[PDB]
């Protein structure tokens, strides 16, 4: 996409903010994607972990 | 008709399998997508899921 937005409700407000900022989907290996499929070859990638601390 | 719906429901039942919904990393759901079909010029598509409707 092109613009990142975030919003959360409290009941009177939608509390949304927006930043125009480029976002990209980088494919690993040699074949472009739209999203990685269910099956195929494995490759070493890098990404943000999901641990609390 | 209702009779055809009965012949559909006479012995069929839902079932659970895996789908690669990566928001949750290869989850097993009752709603398992199988062989979506689209070839109509008008842009319609029909999908054959894994649950009885």
């Amino acid at each position: 996409g092109d613009t990142v937005t975030v919003g959360f409700h409290d009941g009177p407000n939608r509390h949304t903010c927006t930043v125009a900022h480029k976002v990209e989907f980088r494919p690993v290996g040699r074949e472009k994607y739209r999203h990685p499929p269910e099956h195929g070859v494995e490759l070493p990638c890098n990404r943000y972990t999901h641990k609390r601390a | 008709d209702l009779d055809t719906h009965f012949t559909q429901y006479k012995l069929a039942r839902p079932y659970i399998a895996d789908c690669p919904n990566c928001g949750h990393s290869r989850c097993d759901s009752p709603i398992a997508i199988e062989e979506v079909r689209g070839d109509a010029h008008a842009g319609v598509i029909r999908i054959q899921t894994s649950a009885m409707f």
